[PDB]
This record gives structure tokens, C-alpha cells and sequence, in this order.
């Protein structure tokens, strides 16, 4: 009984926790950058240009 | 007739700022004005006027800025859009990017000249799609069919046989026949590909024996890189001056739909413009809108147009930006699966996102049975359950599995085996597909199945 | 008269533009392309040129006509497809064979020489007669039944009435005279397309959208004149929805518009529209094609002609609302209209408050949004029209933190979410019950208490229903499928049910083609029921085992029962009201009975 009970948390880990963890952390860097990172650079060209 | 003008030729260019040319006191520009560059050691190339501002015209150069002078360079205002020379006998050549032929013969002859980017078709003219085509793969005109004015891509990552599958439905398309002058002429652009790819397009079409019917417009990776963006124009123009003012229907081809995605973003982070997501340009919906929204069926010509692209997920994400655009205006799509393909699939097709948004009006009483829609139904749905079931019995054990989840399982696992799997030239007509496909639905119990109606399939029999 | 100084994509300007006002039509070239000012500075100004402006040339003749946009919302635009400058597509093709939409060509919106039948009202010699006063009216065709009004801002005394008989439009029919002048009114009516035509007030509006689908006609419901927002990532073909809507509504009238729709898809919607018939009280036979006026412009067409297009179709939905019909507008992806506005925006340098769209961006797509409503409207007799707007904001990549779904659902009142799972699963309408929720069940409440006390309490169950399902599949996931409570096994049964039956239809099929309200209502009735003596089992079993343990057993002793439950939805609507409530009851009874007895035998 025992093992069945850590073998079904660990495969569940592995199959769930982890899984849904990673593509979480990849939208969560996708959006932080390319919004983020691309929007003030877009500004600041901007600005740059209305000084020019 | 009004009196002509020699073009007139300028010299006053005053700045050049990456791919960008500038010139002043141009008397009269004109927008879009294709103009063709002369530079101090002679030799010549092309581009086109991207603002007109005053006296001022800022010009983008095609080959490239490097070895310009400011005080010897040339331009020539040739006062007219960009115009491809389309005529009937451009079958069976092959062209440069920028459609100059390669195919060691001469220059076309032209019947008109056609303005690239021509105008859309009167949506009251504009007819629906009404008839299947024999590609030549099983897979597709069995399930997320394909009608002749429809347009659909092909979703394949790097590595995938992608191209030898769009190469063997070319060799192998033709109408169901259920002629040949005015049967497929196929036109093959090639946007962005690499030289043996290319080599092994020309090799391919060349032994097939469809060079009788078939135009190439080949771009590899060292062209210019905006050479590539009028590619799938100049193609599509051709395919419209084929299809609706010479009748025969086209099946046009595009490869790497992302190398035009590509091209593009090269090209607008050179013009500096408002970036989308992932840095493309905002304005790509549109762009992309003007190369696939062409093919279908004008009402008034016996003409028709067939899109197939193929397009490449750069990170295997079916999100990114450009199948995330193209998933939103191309009715459809086949998807090719990487793991069906480690399994050892020679035509690696993942039938559950593969649909086809037409399929509903390709199949009917002129061809195909009346249980093709239920049984698509049930194909394309007792599959993902299947999947379900493996997740199920990879997170709990095998015993998880019970008489209903096995069931589904065995499914999945000979639907993977048999069904999906083709020769690498099988013509598997759709009847004797369907009677396997039939199976493969018994194999589940004949009064489990929710969806369809079992009067349905009794209308076919067994055997 | 005015001169092109600078050209740059569908933005242009204009030299010697110094009496131009804001929001003035303006032709450019020579081709006499349409055009809107924008953006003036100094003598030059500012013009989006809705039309194509390749092969433009410095110089070219700029010509001012002094007036805003302006649609000519006249009789006759029903059952006609136009573009979003409003030119008729038909006309234009018929007098140019070419099937090639011409650029230059100056079709007017409507046919001058038409004639048609019409009919003088109650109106007398003298009488004082205001703005919007149904003066007449005119029979277009059949079930159009056009009011003529009297445009606003427009008052005095009938001079004379035109007598009945066919019309041309140049015919002068109403000279009504206020301050002495005596002014002649024609059947053609401009309005400034921006500006929102008058109501003379808005009032809270009580009449359910009937959609004929079942999800969004019972879990997430919509008032006649509601405002609601369909996501509908890529994949999901909203369209079919929006069809579907625009065929089996209890609408009046239909306005569709596409703004970067996909011009097979306009081909569709015209060729089988008028082949398919609805069914009035009298019975006779009728194309929902006359019901149903297309603005759409396909992807090709310009994209600055975007907002054109949309607000022309939404002032012409105005238009026929305060003709006293109940109209309903559905507006196909919006998000062409964003990245129109973007790229329009991109061109003057305007800075890019977010992810390129503009700052001004929610103001247009709230104002957009607030046209909408129940009116009671002006002059006499005392109509009360209603416009329905039922737009789609796309979102670039499926996620709906995206600016223009923001907005939307912060402005939206009802909300249907579409989601990709569902369209994975081959669902087909997709609409998760999770995320999509309606604002208008407050309102609707009288309209179900007298319809059926018992809608309010089997919705508010079945979305209990629901949201248990989601927590238990959550916690199975977690757990895993042994160690279910019996409760919850059946708590997770019916669920599905709810999920295979009722909130999923067909669309293509003659049964679940249009869902009539009343069988929904019996369907959830049957759903709830069986739920409810499920429990009632439960809480009573003569031990635990065979209240809630023996639940399977009662699955295996009521399977045909239960197949019955399940197929319910099969049945077509063809069958007539009494038939399908007949039968209804019949499967409800026999259910309630054949439960009963069993859980009166072994307790």
C-alpha cells in the first residue's frame, strides 16, 4: 500500500507538477520579454525620434 | 494614343541609411515606383520608393546598399508599379526570386502585363468551393478533405519530410476524375530554401515528367533577402493570370511560409516600424491576408485557384506568431506530428488537429459516401479519447485501463499502425481507406458510439 | 483644388488644405479616392485614405466636399451586399464585367431609378409633423415592410404629401415647411456616420436573445439589444456561431459585418442564405437573405477602411432600429479592426501606449460597444427599436490578456468564452462554462419566472453542477480515480451528461440545428431531476451501501433509462411543440417512476 501511495505521488509529480510548472515559466518569460523589453525600447525609439 | 516619356534619370541621391535610399529634388514621384539603381562601377539593381515627401523619395534598394556613392549612383524613376511579364508560356520553367528565368532559355514572351498585388475579387463575384481533389496521399482525401478552391496549409517543425511530402503531392496531384488540358497546372514557389533543396525540387520535378505542366519560382537563402517577399506574389500572380484569364486550374505551393515571415520582419526592423508580437510587424495579418486570400473560384470563369502552403512552427509552437495568424485565415490545416514521425511514419500526419474547415461541402452525393462525415466524426474523436486513455493508464499503471479505456487504447494504437501509415507513392482510394477506417470505428462496440448514428454506417455494409 | 504633399502606406497629405475641417469625406488623386481627415497641422493636412494608394503621384488633385462621412441609409440597402464605403458590390460588378473590384469607380450607394411601392401614412395637409415622424411607409419586398421617416432635425407643416405609387428616389414626397421656407424631403437620408443617430431615450431592455443554442440560450443568456463579446481563437470558426445566430434569432433583422472576415466566408453566407427559409406566423415561405444586409469587406480589401466598414454597418443597424424593428449587428473580428488602428496610428508617429495599439484604443471600441441598446425611438408613432451587437475580438495567440479582449470584456456585458480544448475535442460550440458569464441575469429574471419558476434554480444547479465536476476532475487528476465518493461519482455522472447532451450541439444537423427554448428547459429539467433523485437516493437506501454504494448498479439497472436521458437531445425540432413536450414528459415520468421503484425495491 505504501509503495503504490509514493509511486502514484511521484508519477503524478513528474507527469503533472513539473509539466505544468515549465510551460508556465516559458509563457511567464515569453510575455515578460517580448512585451515588456519590446514596448520600452519601442518608446524610447520613439521618443528619440520625436528629439530628432 | 498620349504621347510616351522616356524615364528620367536621377543623380541626387542625399543620404543612404541602411537598406534605405535617399533621394531630393525628384520632379513628379510616384508611389510604389519601381526604380531601377545604377551605381558608379555599372552594374545595376532594383528597388522600390516606400514614402513620397515633397521633393523627397525614399527608396529601398532590392540587391542590397552596400557600394553606393552619394555623389555616382543613378536612379531611374520607371513611373509604373511592379509588373511580372504573365504569359501562357511560363509553364513549365523555372524562375529567380524576382522571376528572372534560370531555366536556361529565353526571356518570356508576354500575352499582358500584369500588375503585381492586383486587386481583390468582388466578394458578390467570389464562389464557394464544390469539388475534391486526388493529391495523391490517402490520409488527406479520406479525412480533412481538400476542394478545389480551398485553401489549406501544412504545419510541419524543422527536421519533418515536409518538403518530400509537398514534392509527392505535386507529383502526384491531379483532379478525382470522377481534362488534362486544362487539368492542374501546378506553380511551385519556393520561398527561402536551402541549395540541395532546391536541387532536389528541380531533380524531382524535371524526372517526374509533370514538367509539361508545372512552373517553378525557385529563391534560395543567398538572394536578397525582399526578393523573397515578392516571390509569393509574383507566384500568385501568375496563378491568377492561369487560372481566371486562361481557365486551367492551378494548385499553388508555397514552402517555408515562415522564411516569408522571416523576410518580413527582416524588412519592417529595416523600415523601423510598430512591432506585433515577437517582434513582427503589426501589419502582418494583412500582409499574409493578401498572399492567402487570393485562391477560389470566381464565379464567372470555369477557373480555380487551390492554396497548399506549408508553413514551419520555428520553436515546435503551434502559438508563434505566424501559425498563430496563418490558423486564423487559411480555413484549415494539416498537422504533421515529430512523434509519429520518431515512430517511424513515413506520412507522420496527427489526425487531431488536422481538420479541414471546408470538409463539409467536399464531401456529399457527387463523390465520397454518405457515412464519410460520421465516420470522420468518429475518427477524429474517439482518437483524442484514446490519447486520454494512455495518459490515464501512464499515470495510474496498465490495470487503470478497464474494458471500455482498453478499448479506446487498442483503437489509438491500430489506428497509429494501420490506418495513418501510407507508401511513399500509395494512391489508397478513399472507398478502400474507408472500409479499414469503418473498422477501426468496430472496433470500439457498435452501440457505445455516442455521436454517430448507427443507422448511418448501416447504410454502408461490411464487405 | 487641393494638392498630395506626402504619401506614406494608406496615410497621405495634403498641401493647401487650410479651410478642411476634422472628419471631413475628401477626394484624393484622380481617381477620386475616398478619404477622411484625420490629423491637420498648418495649411497641410492629414487623410487615411480608405482606398489603395499605390502609384499616387506628388501633386495630385485633392478635392474638399465639406461633409463628414456620410452613408445614404434610404430604402432599398436591405438583402444588398456593400462595401465598407458602402458602394453595392452587385451593381459595381454589373456595369464592370470585370470581376476585379475597379479602383476609381463612383457607383452610388443606392439606385436612383428604382421604384418603389409606397405607402402614405395617417399624415394630413397641415399637420405638424417632427423629426422622425413615420410620415409613410414603403414595401421593399416581402416581410421588409420599410417605415419612410421623417430625418431628425426636421419640422413644419404638410405642404403637401405625396399620393401612393411607385417612386423614384429623386421623387420629393414630404414639404413640410417650419419657419416659412417650405423644404422638400426625398426618400434618401444621409447621416454623419461617427455621430450616433438620436434616441429619444434608452431604456432597460427585458426580451432574451433567443439564439437557438442551447448553452448560450440557458448558461450564459443575452438580452435583445445586449452587448457580448465572442474571443473565438484561431481554430474555433466563430463564424459558424455568428451564422447561426443570424439565421434562427427572433431578430428582425440581420446586419452582418466582417472587418477582415475571409472574403469564402461572405461567398458562403451569400450563397445559402436565401435558400434557407425561416418560418413566420404566416407561415410562407422566406429568404433570411432579404432579412439580412452584408457590409463586410474581405482581408484584401484596404485596411483603413476597417472602421468605415464597421461604422457604416452599425449606424445602418441604427438606422432600421429607429424604424421601430429589433436589429441585431454581429461585427466578425474586431481584432483586424485593433491592428488596423495600429497600423493607421503607426503611420502619424502617434506613440504606442501598448503592444502597438493606441492609447485611444478603448474609447473607439467603447463608444463602438455603447451604440448598442434598447431605445424607445423618436417621433410618431411611438416605436421602440433595439440594436444588438454581438462583435469577436481574436486573440493573437489564444490568450485573452491580449488589449483589445481587455477591453472588451472591462466594456462587454454578456461574454462567451471560447476555448481551444473544446474545439480540440471536436465539441463544436466550444463555449466553456467557466470563463463565459452574463451580466443580464438580473434583468431576464421576471422573463423566466413567467415562463417557468423552476429556470432560475436548475441554472443556478447545473453551474453548481459544473464547477463540482471541475474541482472533482482536479482533484482526481491529483489523486487519482479510486478512493470516488459514491456522491461524487454521481455528482461527476450527469455531469457528463450535461456535457455530451445538452451543452453540446450539433449545428450541422436538422436536430441540432435550432435548439426552441422550451426543450432546453426540459432537457436541464431532466438533467436536474435525475441529479436530484440521485441525491434523494443517496441521502435514503435502506443502508449506505444501497443508497449511495449500489450507485452503479442503479447506472446498470436504469441504463435504458439513462440511454433515453442522453438521446433526448436527438430528436429534431420538426416534430412541433406538442410533440417534443409530450415526449418530454413521457422520459421525465418514466424516469422519475422507473428510479422510484427501483430505489423502493431492496429499501
Amino acid at each position: 500500500l505504501t509503495l503504490d501511495e509514493a509511486i502514484k505521488t511521484t508519477n503524478r509529480r513528474v507527469n503533472a507538477l513539473e509539466n505544468v510548472v515549465k510551460p508556465r515559466l516559458e509563457n511567464t518569460i515569453t510575455y515578460i520579454k517580448g512585451e515588456l523589453d519590446e514596448l520600452e525600447r519601442e518608446d524610447f525609439f520613439r521618443l528619440k525620434k520625436i528629439q530628432g | 494614343e498620349g504621347t510616351l516619356e522616356v524615364a528620367m534619370e536621377y543623380r541626387t541621391v542625399t543620404g543612404v541609411a541602411g537598406p534605405l535610399v535617399i533621394l531630393d529634388k525628384v520632379k513628379g514621384p510616384k508611389y510604389y515606383e519601381i526604380v531601377n539603381i545604377r551605381l558608379g562601377d555599372g552594374t545595376m539593381r532594383r528597388g522600390q520608393v516606400l514614402e513620397v515627401d515633397g521633393e523627397k523619395a525614399v527608396v529601398q534598394v532590392f540587391e542590397g546598399t552596400s557600394g553606393i556613392d552619394n555623389k555616382f549612383t543613378t536612379v531611374q524613376f520607371t513611373g509604373e508599379v511592379l509588373k511580372t511579364p504573365v504569359s501562357l508560356d511560363m509553364l513549365g520553367r523555372i524562375f529567380n526570386g524576382s522571376g528572372k528565368p534560370i531555366d536556361n532559355g529565353p526571356p518570356i514572351l508576354p500575352e499582358a502585363y500584369l500588375d503585381i498585388s492586383g486587386s481583390s475579387i468582388n466578394p458578390s463575384e467570389r464562389t464557394y468551393p464544390e469539388e475534391m481533389i486526388q493529391t495523391g496521399i490517402s490520409t488527406i482525401d479520406v479525412m480533412n478533405s481538400i476542394a478545389r478552391g480551398q485553401k489549406i496549409p501544412l504545419f510541419s517543425a524543422a527536421g519533418l519530410p515536409h518538403n518530400e511530402i509537398a514534392a509527392q503531392i505535386c507529383r502526384q496531384a491531379g483532379l478525382v476524375k470522377r481534362g488534362e488540358e486544362d487539368n492542374f497546372a501546378i506553380v511551385f514557389a519556393a520561398m527561402g530554401v536551402n541549395m540541395e533543396t532546391a536541387q532536389f525540387f528541380k531533380r524531382d520535378f524535371e524526372e517526374n515528367g509533370s514538367m509539361e505542366r508545372v512552373t517553378l519560382f525557385l529563391n534560395l537563402a543567398n538572394d536578397p533577402t525582399i526578393e523573397r517577399i515578392i516571390t509569393p506574389r509574383i507566384a500568385l500572380t501568375t496563378a491568377e493570370y492561369l487560372a481566371y484569364e486562361c481557365g486551367k486550374h492551378v494548385l499553388v505551393i508555397l514552402t517555408d511560409m515562415s522564411s516569408y515571415a522571416d523576410a518580413l520582419r527582416e524588412v519592417s526592423a529595416a523600415r523601423e516600424e510598430v512591432p506585433g508580437r515577437r517582434g513582427y510587424p503589426g501589419y502582418m495579418y494583412t500582409d499574409l491576408a493578401q498572399i492567402y486570400e487570393r485562391a477560389g473560384r470566381i464565379e464567372g470563369r470555369k477557373g480555380s485557384i487551390t492554396q497548399i502552403p506549408i508553413l514551419t512552427m520555428p520553436n515546435d509552437d503551434i502559438t508563434h506568431p505566424t501559425p498563430d495568424l496563418t490558423g486564423y485565415i487559411t480555413e484549415g490545416q494539416i498537422y504533421i506530428d515529430r512523434q509519429l514521425q520518431n515512430r517511424q511514419i513515413y506520412p507522420p500526419i496527427n489526425v487531431l488537429p488536422s481538420l479541414s474547415r471546408l470538409m463539409k461541402s467536399a464531401i456529399g452525393e457527387g463523390m465520397t459516401r454518405r457515412d464519410h462525415s460520421d465516420v470522420s466524426n468518429q475518427l477524429y474523436a474517439n482518437y483524442a479519447i484514446g490519447k486520454d486513455v494512455q495518459a490515464m493508464k501512464a499515470v495510474v499503471g496498465e490495470e487503470a485501463l478497464s474494458s471500455e479505456d482498453l478499448l479506446y487504447l487498442e483503437f489509438l494504437d491500430k489506428f497509429e499502425r494501420k490506418f495513418v501509415a501510407q507508401g511513399a507513392y500509395d494512391s489508397r482510394n478513399i472507398f478502400q481507406s474507408l472500409d479499414l477506417a469503418w473498422t477501426l470505428l468496430r472496433i470500439f462496440p457498435r452501440e457505445l458510439l455516442h455521436r454517430i448514428p448507427g443507422k448511418t454506417l448501416d447504410q454502408y455494409y461490411s464487405r | 483644388y487641393g494638392y498630395v504633399r506626402k504619401v506614406s502606406g494608406p496615410v497621405v497629405i495634403a498641401d493647401g488644405m487650410n479651410g478642411a475641417a476634422m472628419y471631413e469625406l475628401v477626394r484624393v488623386g484622380h481617381d477620386n479616392l475616398i478619404g477622411e481627415i484625420i490629423r491637420l497641422e498648418g495649411d497641410s493636412a492629414t487623410i487615411q485614405v480608405y482606398e489603395e494608394t499605390a502609384g499616387l503621384m506628388v501633386n495630385d488633385p485633392v478635392l474638399r466636399t465639406h461633409k463628414p462621412l456620410s452613408v445614404e441609409l434610404g430604402p432599398g440597402i436591405l438583402g444588398n451586399i456593400f462595401d465598407g464605403i458602402q458602394r453595392p458590390l452587385k451593381t459595381i460588378a454589373i456595369r464592370s464585367g470585370d470581376v476585379y473590384i475597379p479602383r476609381g469607380v463612383s457607383v452610388p450607394a443606392l439606385d436612383k431609378d428604382t421604384l418603389w411601392e409606397f405607402q402614405p401614412k395617417k399624415i394630413g395637409e397641415g399637420d405638424l409633423l417632427t423629426g422622425g415622424d413615420l410620415y409613410a411607409t414603403v414595401f421593399e419586398n416581402s416581410l421588409m415592410q420599410h417605415h419612410v421617416a421623417l430625418p431628425p432635425d426636421a419640422m413644419g407643416k404638410v405642404t403637401y404629401v405625396a399620393p401612393a405609387g411607385q417612386y423614384s428616389l429623386k421623387d420629393t414626397v414630404l414639404e413640410l415647411e417650419f419657419q416659412g421656407v417650405k423644404k422638400s424631403f426625398t426618400m434618401l437620408q444621409a447621416w454623419p456616420v461617427r455621430t450616433p443617430r438620436p434616441v429619444s431615450s434608452k431604456l432597460a431592455a427585458d426580451t432574451p436573445l433567443l439564439t437557438g443554442q442551447r448553452v448560450l440560450d440557458a448558461l450564459f443568456p443575452s438580452v435583445l439589444g445586449g452587448t457580448c463579446a465572442i474571443p473565438g481563437a484561431f481554430g474555433c470558426g466563430k463564424t459558424v456561431i455568428s451564422q447561426a445566430l443570424s439565421k434562427y434569432s427572433n431578430s428582425d433583422t440581420v446586419v452582418y459585418v466582417g472587418c477582415g472576415e475571409r472574403g469564402n466566408e461572405m461567398a458562403e453566407v451569400l450563397m445559402d442564405f436565401p435558400q434557407l427559409t425561416m418560418t413566420l406566423p404566416d407561415g410562407r415561405e422566406e429568404s433570411v437573405m432579404k432579412r439580412t444586409t452584408l457590409v463586410a469587406n474581405t482581408s484584401n480589401m484596404p485596411v483603413a477602411a476597417r472602421e468605415a466598414s464597421i461604422y457604416t454597418g452599425i449606424t445602418i443597424a441604427e438606422y432600421f432600429r429607429d424604424m421601430g424593428y429589433n436589429v441585431s449587428m454581429m461585427a466578425d473580428s474586431t481584432s483586424r479592426w485593433a491592428e488596423a488602428l495600429r497600423e493607421i496610428s503607426g503611420r502619424l508617429a502617434e506613440m504606442p501606449a501598448d503592444s502597438g495599439y493606441p492609447a485611444y484604443l478603448a474609447a473607439r471600441l467603447a463608444s463602438f460597444y455603447e451604440r448598442a441598446g434598447k431605445v424607445k425611438c423618436l417621433g410618431g408613432p411611438e416605436r421602440t427599436g433595439s440594436v444588438t451587437i454581438v462583435g469577436a475580438v481574436s486573440p493573437p495567440g489564444g490568450d485573452f490578456s491580449d488589449p483589445v479582449t481587455s477591453a472588451t470584456l472591462s466594456i462587454v456585458q454578456v461574454f462567451w468564452g471560447l476555448d481551444k480544448k473544446l474545439a480540440q475535442r471536436k465539441h463544436f460550440p466550444s463555449v466553456n462554462w467557466l470563463i463565459s458569464y452574463s451580466k443580464y441575469s438580473t434583468a431576464l429574471e421576471s422573463f423566466y419566472e413567467q415562463f417557468d419558476p423552476d429556470f432560475i434554480n436548475i441554472r443556478t444547479k447545473a453551474r453548481e453542477v459544473l464547477q463540482r465536476e471541475d474541482d472533482l476532475n482536479e482533484i482526481v487528476q491529483l489523486v487519482g480515480k479510486d478512493a470516488l465518493a459514491e456522491g461524487d461519482k454521481i455528482t461527476l455522472e450527469t455531469a457528463k451528461l450535461l456535457r455530451e447532451d445538452y451543452l453540446a450541439q450539433n449545428a450541422f444537423t436538422p436536430y441540432d440545428k435550432f435548439c426552441p427554448f422550451y426543450k432546453s428547459v426540459w432537457m436541464m429539467r431532466n438533467i436536474i431531476h435525475f441529479y436530484n433523485l440521485a441525491n434523494q437516493a443517496v441521502e435514503k437506501g435502506a443502508g449506505m451501501d444501497g443508497q449511495k454504494i449500489t450507485y452503479t448498479l442503479i447506472k446498470h439497472r436504469l441504463g435504458d433509462l439513462f440511454y433515453r436521458l442522453v438521446s433526448q437531445k436527438f430528436e429534431d425540432p420538426a416534430e412541433g411543440e406538442p410533440a417534443l413536450v409530450a415526449k418530454f414528459k413521457k422520459l421525465h415520468e418514466d424516469l422519475t417512476a422507473g428510479f422510484r421503484a427501483l430505489e423502493d425495491e431492496t429499501r
